[PDB]
């Protein structure tokens, strides 16, 4: 039985960031030398473990969690960073034990006038804690009042840091059980 | 569900020639969810194009597709003798259907 | 490299079912699901459903709701499709193919589309 890491990559739909879509992967053989071979990303970068040592590492559980954000906001998909998308979006933890993968979608998540499919938060009270979720609309709008989130310019024809990308962060877990996950 | 049409409904071409195979769609279709097939006659049918821009593994590089919103199309750039076969375009993004077909013929 | 395999020619009689298999390897049996795909002569490819080989979901075309069931053996890595109620209009060739439309463990949509298709099985009803 092997893991269905291709299940999540080769999607047809990504989630936006404010709403960022989470998959649970356990009891299969992961075999991760089909992600960090391929030439299809643009960035893969492994906090607390080697990417190259991932096949040889056993895991209780592998969280997969994924989004669509702008190119220049993929520096904060990281530890110890802060801004819209690392504080009110997608938080990660300072001890992140997990890779970050991502690649543009220029061509997919674009069209003609701009997709404004896909929104970011943009207003809130605090920030976000790890792996926090917030979906709420509460703001009537007027004068000193705003809805909470705000649509991306996602033009075909727009720069480089203002191209949409999809992220992908696979989160390692061990806990005081047996493993679930482990590689060939 | 989504119709697709295609046309024209046969083609009469020579080899070596190029030739253009039209799909369109009565619903905005993704393309990530727009394939095409190639069948020959007794034969089961063979995946060309899948994402619309994506070739399959075994398939010459003579074909390719490209489109958007209702528009799709199939293209060969040089007609070989086992070209000349009846092809299909399939979409998936609501349930899962296939357009009428269109033969490509001497 | 990838196959599969399907049965030979039937001839049943109205009113009766059939039952169509598709011996598949060369893969992982579980990571890919299985989808059937009937052309009747002279015409176009019609889809007739879908099922998955991790957790047997199925997903079928309205117009074969209640009279086709799918199923699979893991240990033979084989696929099942039974059309009951034969009509003389269900005269086709059946196919199987591997799947990557939709995802096996999720059900979510996948860019791809239906490959290493089988040789086709006949049923005529008479
Ligand atoms: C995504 O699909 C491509 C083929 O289109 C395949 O080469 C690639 O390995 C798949 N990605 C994963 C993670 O399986």
């Amino acid at each position: 039985n092997l893991c269905p890491f291709g299940e999540v990559f080769n999607a047809t739909r990504f989630a936006s960031v404010y709403a960022w879509n989470r998959k649970r992967i356990s009891n299969c053989v992961a075999d991760y030398s089909v992600l960090y071979n391929s030439a299809s990303f643009s960035t893969f970068k492994c906090y607390g473990v080697c990417p190259t040592k991932l096949n040889d590492l056993c895991f209780t559980n592998v969280y997969a969690d994924s989004f669509v954000i702008r190119g220049d906001e993929v520096r904060q998909i990281a530890p110890g960073q802060t801004g819209k998308i690392a504080d009110y979006n997608y938080k990660l933890p300072d001890d992140f034990t997990g890779c970050v993968i991502a690649w543009n979608s220029n061509n997919l998540d674009s069209k003609v006038g701009g997709n404004y499919n896909y929104q970011y938060r943009l207003f809130r009270k605090s920030n976000l804690k790890p792996f926090e979720r917030d979906i709420s609309t509460e703001i009537v709008e007027g004068f000193n009042c705003y809805s909470p989130l705000q649509s991306y310019g996602f033009q075909p024809t727009n720069g480089v840091g203002y191209q949409p990308y999809r992220v992908v962060v696979l989160s390692f877990e061990l806990l005081h059980a047996p493993a679930t996950v482990c590689g060939p | 569900e989504i119709v697709l049409t295609q046309s024209p409904g046969t083609l009469s071409l020579s080899p070596g020639e190029r030739a253009t195979l039209s799909c369109r769609a009565s619903q905005t279709v993704s393309s990530t969810s727009l394939a095409w097939y190639q069948q020959k006659p007794g034969q089961a049918p063979r995946l060309l194009i899948y994402g619309a821009s994506s070739r399959a593994t075994g398939i010459p590089d003579r074909f390719s597709g490209s489109g958007s919103g209702t528009d799709f199309t199939l293209t060969i750039s040089r007609l070989e003798p086992e070209d000349f076969a009846v092809y299909y375009c399939q979409q998936h993004d609501t349930s899962l259907t296939f357009g009428g077909g269109t033969k490509v013929e001497i | 490299q990838v196959q599969l395999v399907q049965s030979g020619a039937e001839v049943k009689k109205p009113g009766a079912s059939v039952k169509v298999s598709c011996k598949a390897s060369g893969y992982p049996f579980t990571s890919y699901g299985i989808s059937w795909v009937r052309q009747a002569p002279g015409q176009g490819l019609e889809w007739m459903g879908w099922i998955s080989t991790y957790n047997g979901n199925t997903n079928y075309a309205q117009k074969f709701q209640g009279r086709v069931t799918m199923t699979t053996d893991t240990s033979t890595t084989t696929g099942y499709m039974e059309l009951r109620r034969l009509r003389s209009d269900d005269t086709a060739v059946y196919y199987c193919a591997r799947d990557y439309t939709r995802g096996a463990w999720f059900g979510e949509s996948l860019i791809g589309g239906f490959d290493n298709w089988g040789q086709g099985t006949l049923v005529t009803v008479s």
